[PDB]
């Protein structure tokens, strides 16, 4: 049912085009990146604090010492990526900040869609395309898909409306 | 709603005799239709020639009429084009061509009646969906 | 002066019957004994000036001639519309199910 | 006319967009006059009804029904197997009230043109030149206020 | 009737003055079509300055 | 179908392919028995 | 000796017409009492010229060269038809069937793409009277049809079409339609072209001929959205003649 | 176009050989602890 | 059914562990 | 000092128990091959194409020429039974040796015998074990050659008259052909070694490989690695494992493309049609239908201006139109009769299509390798009815996944082998942190 909700939002709201969803995507995908890259960094900058080949045993929850080298981590990332964290507090605040902010941004966009206040179209593109039948972009291609979604799912998805679309009015490309 | 004898009653021939299938026959027919036919005729369409479907009204206008058990059983033995003018056993599964369509080899006369009955019953259940294609999925 | 000729054609007998000069071949399945054999001959021998001309297609058996007479009332002829006959569209107009 | 203007989807606040800026007049234009109430009939004199656009839909097909909800005419997408075209069904439109009162139109392109507008409700004459209106619906102060205050809350 | 100096072109004439007259697009300012200027087209001169 | 003389074994044959999966599971029963040592 | 598919595939040779030996300077005699067919006519374009627009009407525009951007997809081949002898001894080829069209797009200076349907559909081409032998000075001249480059099901990027599609600019629901009429109402052009075929090589033994062609026809008008360009095509041809 | 083809072939061959010969030049020894 | 055999076979494995942890073996 | 979840690392220096692990695992592989074959045979119905029945092992046996006749019809199921029984029986012998060496046998072999014992760092002993296995592999490649040339031949989908078992009398030996495949581009129309399209090249390639492997085996028994190789590699059991994981990964990705594109050593009769094949067969099918109705398929212009049925490839070859334009590199025995020098030949299309070609195209179009995870055949919008997922999709997807994970394992073990060899796989020595003795970057 949630999958249907996703698809409804594409076809009716053009939700993928909404900059608030885009900021949500960046915060979620950015959060997962931070999660993975921080865990890997810690696990591959560990200090040898025991003789075992399983390095988990050489940690003590009351030890005061850092269990991995911020210094070596910083050097690695500085040389690989150009920049690195140097401040552990900023690092972990940033990890809070990124996904929380992203989710907050997506919520704002959905508040807009409550009112059908969509980022549905680009007016400049529509003016050109109406006048110039050779003008085609990925933006116009995706609106055709939305149009398909709406006409083909509405009668069954909104049964209270009693939509009857005869075969001849369904948008369809050639052959399909 | 259920599978009553009324729905399971189909025309046997062009003269108006009818036959009532059992639920067993209908389910057998369905299973066999899936075995031997659905790869081309899923849902009552024809994937390799969509102009021709398994709707009862289409079959009624076939030459030999095929909207009855006898016409369908014969079709499975000796298929023709829609106007009856040409025999098409070499490109359509049939008992006549079970050498080149091996799935037809182990079909008995009773299996043929069951397949034919399924084809005639299913539009009574599914309506426009039978033969109507993706518009009605 | 700017009109869609296919929409215009739906306001003629084309929109009501099988137009022997324009209609796609799959329409001949709507009546008995016409598809595929006669349908193939009808389309190959178009265009026609009158519906009755179909009876003069060379080679009709007398059975075929009788099937046409039965069905002449389901046929019409209108002017050939280029948009409907170009592209081999009378054999395959891109519509399946 | 003031009552007829309310019965028009261009004044529905749920027809806007986030970045379609400015006044409603910038979209559909400055309303000048009610054109009149459009009545559609087929060639058998039966009255037909345009199915109205629901607010959810940026675009909507043109479907005409009889009083009982039966589809009797539409504007087809694929023409080849069209059954219900305006051309085939002989659909006409007559106006009562407004600027077009007592006028009837019968040429299919003109009739279709008013049926395209009837999905929006009552039909109005707009001035699109004064503001260089782009033809795309904007929301009202009711919409913008609600948006801002729900977001700030 | 629409030469570069009617069109507000300022650097185009300085390139043309010393021998750059064609575009990789295949036109030339003298109106000749279907010419290959090689690298030292208007575009190539511009790109060289950026680099 | 299997040759008729082994027909007796159809239901066992329907189960044989899965047995290698059981060796993996058996590795965990064994480790549960010795306390994941 | 001739080649196989696997010798040819991927080389570009599939888009080239058979050539005749430069020794082939014979004549193929014609008996008005026999009938003939073109068993294979091949047309291979080498040059696409497009006419320019000179702003005024007192200088007249030229045919300018263009660059092909659609690759080795341009030749017409396997064309066949009746070769008829007329009362006056002229010959008339009547195209019946074949791979007699190719979409092509060429690019002009400045970057404008010019699509066209390179075709000889419904070619009828005739010689001078009193032929009686096809020679290295025989010329065929004729006319053919140029249908619309897109056929009626073609949908533009906003979903509008002739036999299918929307009939309005649905993204501009309350825009004035009168301005959009040319883009909204599609139409299917059918124009004529002209072709000259100049026979320059003849193998009298085998019935094969070859030479040069020049064709003139219109480009794509995008279902009436804009005015077409005039196009001149030059290339080479090959044909094989058979008694019926 | 053939001049271009030749140039790229040469540039690619050159970099790939740098790569192969670089890693054959005692790479295991290029670390900060045990070099053997 | 088939569930008879897969039961006899399925118990063979745990059976081995059981017999060995009871006869205190080299587990 | 490994935890239980890394417990098989405790075997690295226990040659005897490690031998048992390997041999017991080998028993598992052979057991599955036997059990799975018997399961497939128990379920096999001869009247249905193999590829409607979820079979992946019977197709491999059939391809070797056992059980089948002309057209791929199954004529005798006994060879399938035999293959499965013998594998199954053999797995008990391997299981026996495996559990004996893992549990009861000498824990280390170095003491029981200097021949079977080994030290990972003994470059001479390691290359000798490698040499023996190369000889074994070479013999295995020659067994395929023996089958093809002296013991009944192989199934040849290209055989005239529908495909048949054929003895290979003139295998290709020309190294310009054999090694020419190794030099073809992996891109479209070329296909690297995946494009091998006849059994003569298949058998000759295996003669070459058999000889190459035997020669290299002899070489490695007799030599020790040269200094340049000594200094380029890590010499440790985990390193050697990592090298093999990389090789298996490579091989698995290749196998994936083989079964997806090749219809010679994966005959479509048994495996179902390839994706390209099915797409081409659709265009063939509607060309046939429409032509029978009177359409002139050569002159039919489609909506885009390109031919509806036929068009040119970018190098001019006449090919099927529509989206299948992408698949014009496809070659198959049902289609090649229609091909002339310039591609598809309009006169053959008009005159020489045979009923068996019509049937095969219709069969392949309706058995395209598309289907759902729960084995509903067709495109994702299709309704339930047809229970079908192509064996090619099953074999391609599985081996892509395995190949991917083995590349991950290569990276895992190669990185660990390097770090362990240099001594910092357990972490950074607090008292000798390298970065703390380097100059700062800024
Ligand atoms: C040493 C270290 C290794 C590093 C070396 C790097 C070298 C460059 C690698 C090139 C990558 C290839 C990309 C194109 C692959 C492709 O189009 O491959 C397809 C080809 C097969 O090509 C097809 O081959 C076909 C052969 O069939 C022909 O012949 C057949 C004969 O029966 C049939 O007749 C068939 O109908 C007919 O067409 C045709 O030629 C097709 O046109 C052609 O597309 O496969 C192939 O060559 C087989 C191998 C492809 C490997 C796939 C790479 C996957 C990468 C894994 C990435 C995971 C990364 C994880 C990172 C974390
Ligand atoms: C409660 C606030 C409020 C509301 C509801 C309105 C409502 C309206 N105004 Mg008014 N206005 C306001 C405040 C408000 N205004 C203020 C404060 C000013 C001074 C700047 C104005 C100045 C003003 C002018 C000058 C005009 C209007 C007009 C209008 C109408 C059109 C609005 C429009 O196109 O919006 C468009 C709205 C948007 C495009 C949304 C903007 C979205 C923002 C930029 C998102 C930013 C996200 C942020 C960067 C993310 C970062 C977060 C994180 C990563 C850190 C409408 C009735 C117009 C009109 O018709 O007047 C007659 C007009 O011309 N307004
Ligand atoms: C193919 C899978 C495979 C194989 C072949 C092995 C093999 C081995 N493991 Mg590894 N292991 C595996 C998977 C596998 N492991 C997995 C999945 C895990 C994660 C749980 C581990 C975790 C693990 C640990 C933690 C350790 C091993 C150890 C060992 C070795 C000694 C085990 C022992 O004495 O047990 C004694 C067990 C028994 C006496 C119980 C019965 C076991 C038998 C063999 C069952 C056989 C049943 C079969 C039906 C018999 C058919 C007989 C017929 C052919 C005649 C042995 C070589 C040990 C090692 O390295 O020792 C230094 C060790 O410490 N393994
Ligand atoms: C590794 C190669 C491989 C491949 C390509 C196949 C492929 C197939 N098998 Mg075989 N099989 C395999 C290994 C393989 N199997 C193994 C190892 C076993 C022993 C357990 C079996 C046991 C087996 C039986 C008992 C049956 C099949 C059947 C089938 C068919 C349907 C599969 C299906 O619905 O899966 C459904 C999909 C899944 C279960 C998804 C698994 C996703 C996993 C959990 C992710 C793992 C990620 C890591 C590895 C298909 C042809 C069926 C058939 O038609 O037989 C004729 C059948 O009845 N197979
Ligand atoms: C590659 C696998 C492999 C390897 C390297 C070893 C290695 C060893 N084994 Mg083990 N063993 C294996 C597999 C293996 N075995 C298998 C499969 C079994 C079950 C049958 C056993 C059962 C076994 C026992 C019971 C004992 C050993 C012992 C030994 C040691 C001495 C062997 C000896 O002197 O034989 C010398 C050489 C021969 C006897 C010649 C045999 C020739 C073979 C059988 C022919 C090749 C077979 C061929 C590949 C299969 C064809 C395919 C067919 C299915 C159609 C040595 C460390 C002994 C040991 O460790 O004592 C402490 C011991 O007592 N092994
Ligand atoms: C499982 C197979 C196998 C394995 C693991 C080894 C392993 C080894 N061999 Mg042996 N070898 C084998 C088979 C094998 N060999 C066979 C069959 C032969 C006979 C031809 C030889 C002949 C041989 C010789 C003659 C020599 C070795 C040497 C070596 C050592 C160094 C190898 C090296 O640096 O490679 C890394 C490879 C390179 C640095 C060169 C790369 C060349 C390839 C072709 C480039 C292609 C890359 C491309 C992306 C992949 C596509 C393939 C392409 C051709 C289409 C190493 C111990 C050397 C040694 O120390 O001998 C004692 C040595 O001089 N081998
Ligand atoms: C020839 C293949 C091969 C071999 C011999 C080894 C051998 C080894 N690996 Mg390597 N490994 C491999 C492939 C291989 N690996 C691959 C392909 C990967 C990437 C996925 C890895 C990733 C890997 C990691 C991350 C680590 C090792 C480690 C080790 C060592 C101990 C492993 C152990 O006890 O596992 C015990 C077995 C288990 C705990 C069971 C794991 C169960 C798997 C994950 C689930 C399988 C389910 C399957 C998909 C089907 C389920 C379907 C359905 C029921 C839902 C050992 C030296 C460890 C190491 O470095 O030691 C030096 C270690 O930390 N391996
Ligand atoms: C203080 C510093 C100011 C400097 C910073 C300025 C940064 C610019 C701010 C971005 C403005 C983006 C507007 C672009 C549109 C524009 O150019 O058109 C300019 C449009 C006016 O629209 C114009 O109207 C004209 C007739 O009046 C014509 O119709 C023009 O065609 C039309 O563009 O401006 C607005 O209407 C501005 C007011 C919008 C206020 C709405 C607030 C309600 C929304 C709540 C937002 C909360 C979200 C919080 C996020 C968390
Ligand atoms: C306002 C005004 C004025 C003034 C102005 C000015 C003064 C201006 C300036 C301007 C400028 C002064 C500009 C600049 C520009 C620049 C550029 C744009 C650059 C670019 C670059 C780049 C991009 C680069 C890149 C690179 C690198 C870095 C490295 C490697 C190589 C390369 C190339 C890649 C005046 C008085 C007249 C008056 C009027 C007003
Ligand atoms: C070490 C170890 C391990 C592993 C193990 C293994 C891996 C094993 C293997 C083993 C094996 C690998 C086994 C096998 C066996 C087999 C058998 C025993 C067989 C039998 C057979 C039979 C008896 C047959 C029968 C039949 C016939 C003959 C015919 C047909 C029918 C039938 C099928 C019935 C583990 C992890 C657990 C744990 C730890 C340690
Ligand atoms: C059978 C067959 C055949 C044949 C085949 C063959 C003959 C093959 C060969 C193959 C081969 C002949 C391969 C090779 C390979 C190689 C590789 C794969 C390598 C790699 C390398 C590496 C890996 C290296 C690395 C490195 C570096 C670079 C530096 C330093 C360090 C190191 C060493 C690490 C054919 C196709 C005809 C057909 C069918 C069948
Ligand atoms: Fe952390």
């Amino acid at each position: 049912a949630i999958f249907r909700f996703l698809l409804f939002f594409q076809g009716f709201h053009n939700w993928t085009l909404n900059p608030f969803h885009m900021m949500g995507v960046a915060g979620v995908l950015g959060g997962a990146l931070l999660c993975a890259i921080h865990g890997a960094t810690v696990e591959n900058t560990l200090f040898q604090d025991g003789e075992g080949a399983s390095t988990f045993r050489a940690f003590n929850p009351t030890q005061a010492e850092e269990t991995y080298s911020m210094v070596t981590a910083n050097r690695f990332w500085s040389q690989i990526f150009g920049i690195a964290f140097s401040n552990k507090r900023w690092l972990h605040f940033f990890m809070l900040f990124v996904p929380v902010t992203g989710l907050w941004m997506s919520a704002i966009g959905v508040v807009g869609l409550a009112l059908n206040l969509r980022s549905y179209d680009f007016i400049s593109q529509e003016i050109r395309a109406a006048e110039d039948p050779e003008f085609e972009t990925f933006y116009t291609k995706n609106l055709l898909l939305n149009e398909g979604i709406r006409a083909w799912m509405a009668p069954q998805d909104q049964p209270h409306e009693n939509f009857v679309f005869p075969e001849e009015v369904l948008p369809r490309g050639n052959a399909l | 709603a259920e599978l009553t004898p009324e729905v399971l009653t189909v025309p046997l021939n062009s003269e108006g005799k009818t036959i009532t299938l059992t639920e067993k026959q209908y389910l057998e027919g369905k299973r066999l239709f899936q075995y031997a036919c659905a790869s081309c005729h899923v849902g009552g369409i024809t994937k390799t020639n969509p102009s021709l479907d398994l709707r009862t009204e289409t079959l009624a206008l076939a030459t030999p009429p095929r909207d009855n058990i006898e016409g369908l059983v014969d079709y499975m033995k000796n298929p023709t084009t829609y106007d009856g003018e040409q025999e098409i056993a070499e490109v359509h599964p049939s008992l006549r061509s079970a050498d080149i369509f091996p799935k037809m080899r182990n079909l008995t006369e009773k299996d043929l009646v069951a397949i034919a009955g399924h084809i005639l019953v299913e539009p009574k259940i599914l309506g426009d969906k039978w033969g109507g294609g993706k518009v009605y999925y | 002066e700017l009109v869609n000729v296919v929409d215009e054609k739906l306001g003629t007998a084309y929109g009501e019957k099988i137009d022997l000069n324009n209609t796609n071949i799959a329409a001949f399945i709507q009546y008995r004994g016409l598809y595929p054999t006669l349908a193939k001959l009808i389309v190959k021998n178009a265009p026609y000036e009158s519906v009755e001309d179909v009876l003069n297609i060379p080679g009709l058996t007398e059975r075929q001639k009788q099937i046409l007479r039965e069905n002449l009332e389901h046929f019409t002829v209108t002017e050939v519309e280029t948009a409907l006959v170009e592209g081999g569209d009378r054999y395959n107009n891109g519509l399946y199910k | 006319e003031k009552l007829a203007f309310y019965d028009y989807i261009g004044n529905n606040p749920a027809k806007g967009g986030l970045f379609r800026t400015g006044p409603m007049n910038k979209g559909d234009g400055i309303a000048q006059a009610w054109k009149g109430h459009a009545v559609f009939r087929n060639k058998e004199g039966e009255e037909l009804f345009v199915r109205r656009m629901p607010a959810f839909f940026e675009s909507f097909p043109v479907i005409l029904t009889d009083k009982n909800g039966v589809v009797k005419a539409d504007i087809p997408f694929r023409r080849a197997e069209s059954k219900y075209s305006f051309e085939q069904q002989g659909v006409t439109v007559s106006f009562y009230g407004g600027e077009l009162n007592g006028q009837t139109f019968t040429d299919p392109p003109t009739v279709k043109s008013y049926a395209r507008k009837a999905i929006f409700g009552e039909i109005f004459e707009f001035d699109t030149e004064t503001l260089n209106s782009d033809g795309i619906f904007r929301t009202s102060p009711r919409g913008w206020f609600t948006f801002a205050h729900a977001v700030f809350a | 009737l629409n030469p570069m100096w009617r069109q507000g072109m300022f650097v185009l004439p300085f390139m043309a003055r010393l021998g750059v007259t064609g575009s990789w697009s295949g036109w030339s300012i003298t109106g000749e079509t279907g010419i290959d200027p090689g690298f030292w087209s208007f575009e190539g001169v511009a790109l060289a300055h950026i680099v | 179908k299997l040759p008729e003389a082994y027909a007796i074994f159809d239901p066992l044959v329907d189960v044989l392919p899965v047995i290698p999966v059981l060796f993996l599971a058996l590795a965990f029963v064994w480790q549960a028995a010795v306390g994941f040592r | 000796q001739t080649l196989t598919y696997d010798d040819i595939v991927g080389t570009g040779l599939a888009n080239k017409c058979p050539t005749l030996d430069d020794t082939a300077r014979g004549a193929y005699p014609i008996d008005s009492s026999q009938t003939y067919r073109i068993a294979r006519l091949c047309l291979q374009p080498t040059t696409f010229l497009v006419k320019e627009e000179p702003k005024n009407k007192r200088q007249e525009a030229e045919f300018v060269p263009t660059k092909l951007v659609t690759r080795e997809t341009t030749s017409l081949d396997q064309i066949q038809g009746e070769l008829k002898v007329n009362s006056d001894g002229s010959l008339t080829f009547v195209e019946e069937d074949g791979i007699d069209f190719q979409p092509v797009t060429v690019q002009m200076a400045g970057g404008e793409r010019i699509p066209l349907l390179f075709t000889v559909k419904n070619l009828v081409a005739s010689t001078q009277p009193n032929v009686t032998s096809i020679t290295t000075s025989t010329d065929f001249k004729g006319e053919f049809n140029v249908p619309s480059y897109r056929t009626a099901n073609f949908l533009d990027p906003k979903g509008r079409g002739l036999a299918s599609g929307y009939d309005s600019a649905i993204a501009l629901p309350q825009a004035k339609e009168e301005e959009l009429a040319r883009a909204n109402v599609k139409r299917f052009s059918l124009t004529k072209g002209q072709i000259s075929l100049n026979v320059a090589k003849v193998d009298g033994r085998t019935g094969e001929i070859a030479g040069t062609f020049e064709s003139e026809q219109l480009s794509d008008d995008d279902m009436g959205a804009h005015e077409p360009h005039e196009v001149k095509i030059q290339g080479v041809f090959y044909a094989s003649i058979e008694p019926a | 176009m053939e001049t271009l083809k030749i140039t790229v072939y040469i540039v690619v061959t050159f970099f790939v050989l740098l790569f192969v010969f670089g890693f054959l030049s005692g790479d295991p020894a290029r670390n900060p602890k045990r070099k053997d | 059914a088939q569930l008879t055999m897969i039961a006899m076979i399925g118990i063979a494995g745990p059976m081995i562990i059981f017999l060995l942890a009871v006869r205190r073996g080299n587990l | 000092g490994f935890a239980w979840w890394a417990g098989n690392a405790r075997l690295i220096n226990l040659s005897g128990k490690l031998l048992g692990a390997h041999v017991a695992h080998a028993g598992l592989i052979v057991f599955w091959a036997g059990a799975m074959t018997l399961f497939e045979l128990a379920h096999f119905i001869p009247e249905k194409p193999m590829y409607e029945q979820g079979l992946i092992l019977i197709p491999h046996i059939a391809t070797l020429g056992w059980g089948v006749g002309p057209g791929g019809e199954v004529v005798d199921t006994f060879p399938f039974f035999v293959v499965g029984v013998v594998h199954l029986i053999s797995s008990a012998v391997l299981g026996f040796g495996g559990v004996y060496h893992a549990i009861r046998g000498p824990e280390t072999l170095e003491e029981y015998s200097s021949f079977f014992g080994y030290d990972w760092k003994d470059k001479n002993k390691m290359t000798t074990i490698l040499g023996f296995h190369l000889i074994v592999l070479g013999i295995g490649a020659l067994l395929l050659v023996a089958k093809a040339m002296f013991f009944g031949g192989l199934y040849d989908t290209w055989a005239p008259g529908g495909g048949d078992v054929r003895v290979i009398t003139n295998p290709t030996l020309d190294p310009r052909v054999i090694f020419g495949y190794l030099l073809k581009s992996p891109f479209g129309g070329e296909g690297w070694i995946v494009s091998v399209n006849n059994l003569e090249d298949v058998v000759g390639g295996h003669i070459w490989i058999g000889l190459i492997c035997i020669a290299g085996g002899i070489w490695h028994i007799l030599t020790t690695p040269f200094g340049w190789a000594r200094r380029a590699f890590i010499w440790s059991g985990e390193a050697y494992l990592s090298y093999s994981l990389g090789a298996l990964s490579m091989m698995g990705f290749i196998a994936t493309c083989f079964v997806w594109f090749n219809n010679t050593v994966y005959p479509s009769e048994f495996y179902g049609p390839t994706g390209p094949e099915a797409s081409q067969a659709q265009a063939m099918t509607f060309l046939i239908r429409d032509q029978k109705l009177g359409a002139n398929v050569g002159s039919a212009q489609g909506p885009t201006g390109l031919g509806k049925y036929l068009m040119r490839s970018p190098t001019g070859e006449i090919i099927f139109g529509g989206e299948t334009m992408r698949f014009w590199d496809f070659r198959g025995p049902w289609l090649e009769p229609l091909r002339g020098p310039n591609g598809l030949d309009l006169n053959k299309i008009k005159n020489d299509i045979q009923p068996w070609q019509e049937r095969r195209a219709a069969e392949y179009m309706t058995h395209a390798p598309l289907g759902s995870l729960n084995s509903v055949g067709g495109v994702a919008t299709e309704i339930n009815s047809v229970n079908f997922v192509s064996p090619r999709s099953w074999l391609a997807t599985s081996h892509f996944v395995l190949a991917f994970f083995f590349l991950v394992g290569h990276l895992w073990h190669a990185g660990r082998a390097r770090a362990a060899a240099a001594g910092f796989e357990k972490g950074i020595d607090r008292e000798s942190e390298p970065v703390l003795s380097m100059p700062s970057l800024d």
